[PDB]
């Protein structure tokens, strides 16, 4: 032992099947080579350290280092690298998504000779997630439990958010529900808070849940929101949406956190209750391109802890390279096997084995003349919400949610028959202004 | 300004808030069943919705099966089959609510729902 | 109601003694102008909606809109502004830092009309951090509780963080807290593993503690990481802490998350355990200087949520400019009253009517020639962490942490003396090194 | 390599693992209170460190407070009283340890505590 101050490039390293692989876009700092970048991201997220200590030579620390294997520049950028880093199994908390981030983000990204870092994906081994619950359900359990199929499901988020009294927030539930859609929806805001108690909102988002079902004839369900200050509120109040008897409630999983998050999973899984997942506060991770870390990083870690819903974003409005990303990682939210595809953004070939899929939520100022798009590209397995877009409709609530059902029914119905959702669908939706005079109405106010 | 109608209205989930489906329409919805390798098999039963007799359970539902009509059609080829044996469930059981199912081997899941028939 | 497709900038709005305020540092996109920039911020963060509902018609929606009341240019920066933005009090949940975050930055800053985004502080107005609990116990009931007085304190943590046995890692806590430290510390990484699992490792902590505290005669504590992947799991080995009667465990609370933090917190304070903090994955979120959350926001949060220490980071190796931020933000964790100094980050005066204070945690590399600044820059009410800086001293972890703890009191000696830390410390060092053998050791392997 | 003593090396928190204070370092240490308007106050033990004899619930120790040498020095404005109460002190009890705290009335804390005579 003598005290004192590209150990961590192995590029010639196999990766083993048990390893947690993740692939960082590393900016150096000037001066900094690529290949000394991708070992200090190694290093900074596993074994480094400034000086040399003893207790070293009480075991074999090969067997705990992070290793950087392979770097590849970015096209288009002369100063960004993909690095691939390599972590051994036995790092990880069995279960713990917060170890999983903790091991890998929890230090590395203040590292000075870094200018920027950004974690794009993760390799979640088989080994590894099969110590994960995962989804309380997953698409496929909860379209039996709900009995829904064939197309995709419909929501709403209440506005305005607050300012609203409970039994006026519940009246409006009720009104959207009634009129076709499946789900209505807490803003990822709405908690606990004065002018309108959680309790209160439960009792009457309840009674609309339940007036709607039964004047429709199709189960209904609202989101109700847990998310709380303290896991003892949150369980608290999933508790008594259980004993209301309804069928779902919602965590905002990224302000709430994963230990939390995981916790709710469990409940949900031990008393049948679906859970609904807003990505509150993503984009101040995961925007920018340079630094932070990608959602589909943030998705497969809900996946892993826990939930059968998770709000995805918008395609409309977007550029194909975007839309690309978005299909990337709902495969990665759904699928069972998804190979590696760089051109969608999946850098790792992820096998689940078996591990339940999870609906991505679209949202983000649709309305009825996005339903060909959405359809087209999300499929069946998919939640639209419809905020402003049934809210806003000029006959109220139930009206513009049957323009809504309408809209989409009118797109499954024409897709079935092997029509071209990409090229017809501002036909088929005219086509269907013609004998549903809500979805006309709602097609006047909104333009194609 | 139109109102939904509040009473006799009651749904089916996918397709029902469509205009009632023509048997080449209906036809043409079978036929995407069996362009994706999917399973037709109809169902049938007087009661038309859910309710909740034996629990209130989280995402516990009575009413959610109906009775199925003969097995679901392996091996169907042609889409007037399933419409033959609609005419058939609907001939033995005129009061009931019929709808056809579709079955996915390879998700190993039920698929599809949509109404086919009503009383 | 008419359905259909400046109002959030308001200039002279008044802010209220009730009002939680933001400081944004926002970068519009190209053709955005910084007013519009300023009224998307503060419409993405409240109540802006893409098309009108008729709802609003039941409420007042002015009374829970936030306002952007202020914007002003960055000096160096072409494209940066800090919009300034209040909020009504009665859209947060009492007690909830989760809600608090959900509701500030949920959303905005995916907003597409900002390119970037970031929160640089938040005003709590004492009306809402009064429905907090804050520290379990804060620094004057801590220094009281383990009897330590006038000096930093001085903790280690264990290295390597993964690949000792458990008794092997409660073997150098001993020999680390028999030489003068007051702390040994879990790494931030270290929960529950294959080969350490958890209850293990407190058990030898436990044994390191009390044979080390016997010995000395001073108090001892080893921060015992709870954090888990689940809240059950959090709780029962914060339950067995307690059992074993020591006096401090730790949580990392962005990677387990604010509402486990905060039950966590509240356990610490019906328990007696102090609760040592690590900011884990705070450079994903706080290190770009154009978006995220400036990190005394998140330190702000931690003190809201829960914590006797938070790592804080370190001043050695940083320009003038970076330290200033840093004390701004160390005088936001630990004093009662902070007013509002632009030069170091303290965008907004903030009163925390007698919620105590935190003690900020120094840690980065520092050996016992950083003894002098450290003191000199943070105070008494600090922890300083040595890890490779005890670990990597030439004799072993005893005579590593006797040097640390010698030099640190040189330099409180000195300086309660009179004599200047700033011109003097490394002569009071080398004054120290003509009697402390183990400092001279020290001094000779590590630089001035 | 040199082994840190084991033995017979107790220690007495801030200031305690330098050399023994000189009576001249002492009243500095003195001085340092009271330019701080911090109020100098002895206290004095045979037994010199804490146990727990009545509770082990975490951060529960007896042994913390010594018993008072008369009273906190208010409106002190000479380190050489100290001193001398210091002597007093060591002559009642001479078997006794004897610490200097020091008392800050506008934090409302104790804020300093070093060790001034060992038996």
């Amino acid at each position: 032992f003598k005290a004192g101050v590209l150990t961590y490039y192995t590029p010639e390293y196999e990766t083993k099947d048990t390893d947690i692989l993740a692939a960082f876009r590393v900016t150096p700092q000037p001066g900094v080579p690529p290949e000394e970048a991708g070992a200090a991201v190694a290093a900074e997220s596993s074994t480094g350290t400034w000086t040399t200590v003893w207790t070293d030579g009480l075991t074999s620390l090969d067997r705990y280092k992070g290793r950087c294997y392979h770097i590849e520049p970015v096209v288009g950028e002369d100063n960004q690298y993909i690095a691939y880093v390599a972590y051994p199994l036995d790092l990880f908390e069995e279960g713990s998504v917060t170890n999983m981030f903790t091991s890998i983000v929890g230090n590395v990204f203040g590292f000075k000779a870094l200018r920027a870092l950004r974690l794009e994906d993760l390799r979640i081994p088989p080994t590894y997630s099969k110590t994960f619950q995962g989804p309380p359900h997953g698409i496929q359990v909860e379209r039996d439990k709900l009995n829904k199929y064939g197309r995709p499901l419909l929501g709403c988020t209440i506005k305005p958010k607050l300012g609203l009294s409970a039994k006026n927030y519940g009246r409006a539930c009720y009104e959207c529900l009634r009129g076709g859609l499946d789900f209505t929806k807490d803003d990822e805001n709405v908690n606990s808070q004065p002018f309108m108690r959680w309790r209160d909102r439960f009792v009457f988002c309840a009674e609309a849940i339940y007036k709607s079902q039964a004047e429709t004839g199709e189960i209904k369900g609202h989101y109700l929101n847990a998310t709380a200050g303290t896991c003892e509120e949150m369980i608290k109040r999933a508790v008594f949406a259980r004993e209301l008897g309804v069928p779902i409630v919602m965590h905002d999983y990224l302000t709430g956190g994963f230990t939390a998050n995981t916790s709710l999973a469990h409940y949900c899984r031990d008393n049948g209750l679906l859970l609904h997942i807003h990505r509150a506060m993503h984009a101040v991770i995961d925007r920018q391109k340079n630094h932070g870390m990608h959602f589909r990083v943030l998705a497969k870690a809900l996946r892993m802890s826990g939930g059968d819903h998770i709000h995805a974003g918008t395609v409309v409005g977007k550029l194909e390279g975007e839309r690309e990303m978005t299909l990337g990682f709902v495969d990665l939210l759904r699928d069972d096997f998804i190979e590696k595809d760089r051109a969608r953004g999946i850098f790792f070939t992820q096998d689940w084995v078996s591990m339940p899929g999870v609906i991505p939520v679209a949202s983000g100022g649709i309305h009825v003349w996005h339903m060909p798009a959405l359809t087209e590209i999300f499929g069946d397995d998919s939640v639209l919400q419809f905020g402003g877009g049934t809210l806003g409709h000029p006959w109220g609530n139930a009206p513009g949610a049957a323009a809504n059902r309408v809209a989409l029914e009118a797109c499954v119905q024409a897709r079935n028959e092997g029509r071209d959702l990409a090229r017809e669908g501002n036909e088929i939706i005219r086509s269907a202004c013609k004998w549903s005079p809500e979805l006309a109405a709602a097609c006047e106010i909104w333009k194609a | 300004m139109q109102v939904w109608p509040a009473y006799g209205n009651k749904k089916f989930e996918t397709l029902s808030y469509l205009p009632p489906l023509t048997e080449e329409q209906l036809l043409k919805q079978v036929d995407y069943l069996l362009r994706n390798n999917w399973v037709p098999c109809l169902e049938f039963s007087k009661e038309g919705f859910v309710y909740r007799e034996n629990s209130t359970s989280p995402c516990y539902y009575d009413g959610r099966y109906w009775t199925m009509w003969k097995l679901p059609m392996f091996g169907c080829t042609d889409a007037s089959q399933v419409y033959k044996e609609l005419q058939e469930a609907i001939a033995s059981y005129p009061d009931a609510y019929v709808r056809i199912l579709g079955f996915d081997n390879i998700k190993q899941t039920q698929c599809v729902s949509f109404i086919a028939y009503k009383p």
